[PDB]
């Protein structure tokens, strides 16, 4: 039984560095190569370099040749495998999932990866959202729809319900998008009746519970 | 009338009994003497295929080394993760004997006569001697401190260009000479001159077979001291030469500029010998014994490079020294050789 | 130097249908899944070769520097994105979409809170709700002008009950630039459009 596990979630401050370990078991472990991928939000998997177990020799691209050091830590009787990937100066663009993945073969193929572990640049510490109503000034008939703006905080993630959750039908609540800032922003919108307007109250429940922040707002142009 | 198969082969030597040194002495209680009158039974017309990385010689004289260096150069403490052990340390006379491996009766050594041969594929000039030629076994990394050279151009030896995983082997021309001292901290010592030369050469073929690209030349990317510097053994001693200088240049139009410090007119790389060893034989740490008192001396010839290329997207490859595996020394050498079943 | 390229990008079917791919390569090619928010999985090696543990249905021909990958019998387990792999290079691969009527989407465009005029930033949010496929261009046009490299747009999943999705972009500025212009306009691309669509609207 082969399994790589890798480490928990990182978040870490620009400019400074993250450590990402796999540690490796289950196998002949040093007569396979371990590769390094990292997965930014859509877009393709990104060659990050392998590493020789037994000998230590890293082969990275330029682009990462100089910031990512790959190094590895024997066990005891070699049953457990540490592999760590260090990245010295981060960036904006260095926020991404990182994939230990093991070559089988000369054929370059992946037969056992890792979940994977959340690097999440940014240098925000810890705040609330920033709650904005979104409602139409000119009424040309939109069949109606109105939400809320989740706006700058940190870090994930937001529960959102609509009438202390009794309205869940046309409900969209949208993933969350790291801005430049290194703050999270999302928004939920709902389709409501043309005519219901007035006739009812729209209020929205977003809740933060890493900041303890929760806040009701009610939205009518 | 033959085909391909494996056998257990026998290894040939021109050692002595009676000397002190740990290779004659292993090299007649393991060896047999020379012919040295073999048959070169050579004709064309006839067409085979061969393979340096897939070859079944090369384990063979990978596992009679590892007897030698266990056996000979003997350690004070070694580590074997959950147990160590500790014996008695000498030190003792360190140079390698050239060696040569047989194939019994009813077996044959085919060999290749196409100096251009790269390591795989067909043959157009085939032979058949009993034995291998003399080929002296030198533990060496990023250079080959000992081996021989094709008269014709230089070729590269690679399992797969493509794959970057694969440790690339360049079979040089021209002799380049190394010396490395301790006079009574190390050093070495290489010609610039002639190191211009043999990477100006160098890279119109790597250039053959990616055109487009300009070829660099950086230090290791990291790893063990053992990979990211030049590591080697001179009577007993390893040596741990920084190499950052010594990888530092580019080729381009033909022409290669290297910085490498030079500070005068000769490329200084800083030795030193080390105590604590990972060994490349047996998975652990050895413990020895600091140097010998006086003057630690040897002239080296390097006949060939050990690289690997980067892989990654920029019309520009760039190439790392690397290693590791010693096998992939012994694979220059067998290259030209398979072992074949008679029948 | 290695050109591998992936055909195509978007691709819908329904449950039991045979699905095809096709990824040009000049090197060893393996096919993979990869499921949302998690690790890609490995199904065919050498371009034909079938991972152990991989339903047999799923297939792939090797011929030239042409690859197949073929899905006989499309299961719901099989919605996921596929992509192909030469050595280091991989490409961003083909997208599995539940099958669904080419539907248009229901735009609309939010003028910024006040609230947030008074932290000194504007953000106008335009919605594309319920729509298919996923396919969709959203462009910011500020006094006829196209808006480039200060928006931003998040894609919800397809639901299980209509099978469509939800865009919601947000254009972000100052509001010192925010109080330089007077129409904030918002284009809409859809293949369920006879033409692009503007929603717009003025201080
Ligand atoms: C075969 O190779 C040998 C060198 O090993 C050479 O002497 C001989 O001329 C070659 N045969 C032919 C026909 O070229
Ligand atoms: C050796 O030559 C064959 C063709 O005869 C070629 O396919 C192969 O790539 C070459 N190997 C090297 C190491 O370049
Ligand atoms: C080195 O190889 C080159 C390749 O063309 C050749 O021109 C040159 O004569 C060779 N020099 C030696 C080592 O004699
Ligand atoms: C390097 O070596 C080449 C080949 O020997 C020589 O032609 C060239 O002048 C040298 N380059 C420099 C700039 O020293
Ligand atoms: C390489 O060969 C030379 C010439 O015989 C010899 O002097 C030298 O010691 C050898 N280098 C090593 C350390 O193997
Ligand atoms: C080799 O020397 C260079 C120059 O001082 C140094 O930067 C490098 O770290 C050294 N390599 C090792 C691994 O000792
Ligand atoms: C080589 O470089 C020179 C400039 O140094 C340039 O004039 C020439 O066109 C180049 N030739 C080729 C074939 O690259
Ligand atoms: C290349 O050599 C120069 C001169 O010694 C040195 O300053 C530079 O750091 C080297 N580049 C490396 C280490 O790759
Ligand atoms: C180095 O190799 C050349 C090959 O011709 C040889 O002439 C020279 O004697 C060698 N140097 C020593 C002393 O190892
Ligand atoms: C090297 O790998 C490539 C991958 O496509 C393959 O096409 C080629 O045949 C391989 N070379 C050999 C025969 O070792
Ligand atoms: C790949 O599949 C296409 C249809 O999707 C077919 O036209 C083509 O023949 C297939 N390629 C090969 C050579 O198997």
């Amino acid at each position: 039984q082969v399994q790589l596990l890798q480490s928990g979630a990182a978040v870490t401050k620009p400019g400074a560095s993250v450590r990402v370990s796999c540690e490796a078991s289950g196998y002949n472990i040093r007569d396979y190569f371990i590769h390094w991928w990292r997965q930014a939000p859509g877009q393709g998997l990104q060659w990050v370099g392998w590493i020789n177990p037994k000998t230590g020799q890293p082969n990275n691209p330029r682009q990462f040749q100089g910031r990512v050091s790959l190094t590895r830590h024997a066990s005891w009787d070699f049953d457990t495998y540490s592999f760590y990937m260090d990245l010295k100066a981060l960036r904006s663009d260095d926020t991404a999932v990182y994939f230990c993945a093991r070559q089988r073969s000369d054929y370059w193929d992946f037969d056992v990866w890792g979940s994977g572990t959340q690097v999440t640049v940014s240098s925000a510490s810890t705040k609330g959202p920033s709650v904005f109503p979104l409602a139409p000034s000119s009424k040309s008939t939109s069949t109606a729809a109105l939400g809320c703006l989740v706006k700058d905080y940190f870090p994930e993630p937001v529960t959102v319900s609509w009438n202390s959750g009794a309205l869940t039908s046309g409900v969209h609540t949208f993933p969350a998008v790291l801005q430049s800032s290194g703050l999270y922003s999302l928004s939920s919108v709902v389709t409501v009746p043309s005519s219901s307007l007035g006739t009812q109250t729209y209020i929205c429940n977003v809740n933060h519970k890493p900041s303890n922040t929760k806040v009701d707002k009610k939205v009518e142009p | 009338v033959w085909k391909e198969a494996k056998t257990t082969l026998f290894c040939a030597s021109d050692a002595k009994a009676y000397e002190k040194e740990v290779h004659n002495v292993w090299a007649t209680h393991a060896c047999v003497p020379t012919d040295p009158n073999p048959q070169e039974m050579v004709l064309a017309n006839v067409t085979e295929n061969f393979n340096m990385w897939k070859n079944d010689m090369v384990e063979q004289m990978h596992e009679d080394i590892i007897s030698l260096w266990d056996e000979s150069l003997k350690p004070c403490v070694k580590l074997t993760g959950g147990s160590a052990i500790t014996q008695a340390c000498p030190k003792v006379s360190f140079d390698p004997i050239p060696l040569h491996y047989c194939a019994p009766a009813g077996f044959a050594i085919l060999k290749c006569n196409n100096k251009t041969f790269n390591g795989t594929g067909p043959c157009r000039n085939v032979s058949t001697v009993q034995c291998t030629h003399g080929i002296k076994p030198v533990v060496s990394t990023q250079l080959l401190l000992n081996g021989s050279l094709a008269e014709e151009e230089i070729i590269i030896r690679s399992e797969n260009l493509t794959n970057n995983a694969k440790t690339i082997i360049v079979h040089l021309n021209e002799s380049v000479n190394i010396v490395c001292t301790r006079p009574n901290q190390a050093h070495c010592n290489i010609n610039e001159s002639k190191w211009n030369n043999t990477l100006q050469k160098v890279g119109e073929e790597l250039a053959k077979h990616f055109p487009s690209k300009t070829i660099k030349f950086e230090p290791s990317s990291g790893g063990d001291l053992e990979i990211t510097t030049h590591s080697f053994n001179c009577r007993g001693e390893f040596f741990y030469c920084n190499t950052s200088d010594l990888f530092n240049g580019t080729y381009r139009n033909g022409t290669y500029n290297h910085t490498g410090r030079s500070s005068n007119g000769t490329i200084t790389l800083q030795c030193k010998i080390k105590q604590i060893i990972n060994m490349w034989q047996e998975v652990g740490r050895a413990i020895y014994a600091p140097p010998i008192e006086g003057e630690i001396t040897c002239n080296s010839n390097i006949t060939g490079l050990l690289l690997l290329r980067d892989g990654g997207q920029n019309d520009t490859e760039t190439f790392r020294p690397g290693g590791g595996d010693m096998r992939d020394n012994w694979r220059s050498e067998l290259y030209k050789y398979k072992v074949v079943e008679i029948k | 130097d290695i050109q591998m390229t992936q055909s195509p990008s978007s691709l819908s079917a329904s449950v039991g249908d045979t699905v095809t791919i096709t990824c040009q390569a000049n090197g060893y090619l393996n096919w993979y899944q990869q499921r949302r928010g998690k690790a890609p999985k490995l199904l065919i090696y050498d371009g034909s070769k079938l991972e152990r543990g991989v339903p047999s249905r799923f297939s792939g021909r090797r011929w030239g520097q042409e690859y197949n990958l073929t899905i006989n019998n499309l299961q719901p387990e099989d919605i996921a994105t596929y992509f192909c792999q030469v050595y280091e290079f991989v490409v961003p691969g083909t997208r599995l979409d539940l099958k669904r009527t080419v539907a248009a989407p229901s735009v609309f465009i939010f003028p910024p809170s006040d609230e947030q005029l008074k932290s000194g930033t504007a953000s106008v949010v335009c919605l594309l709700n319920n729509f298919y496929p996923r396919e969709a261009k959203v462009q910011w046009k500020v006094d006829n002008a196209l808006q480039s490299g200060n928006s931003q747009e998040s894609v919800t999943e397809q639901d299980s009950k209509d099978s469509t999705y939800s865009l919601s972009s947000t254009l972000t500025l100052s509001k010192a630039d925010y109080e330089k212009h007077k129409v904030y306009a918002c284009e809409v691309t859809h293949q369920g459009l006879s033409s692009p669509v503007t929603k717009s609207f003025n201080r």
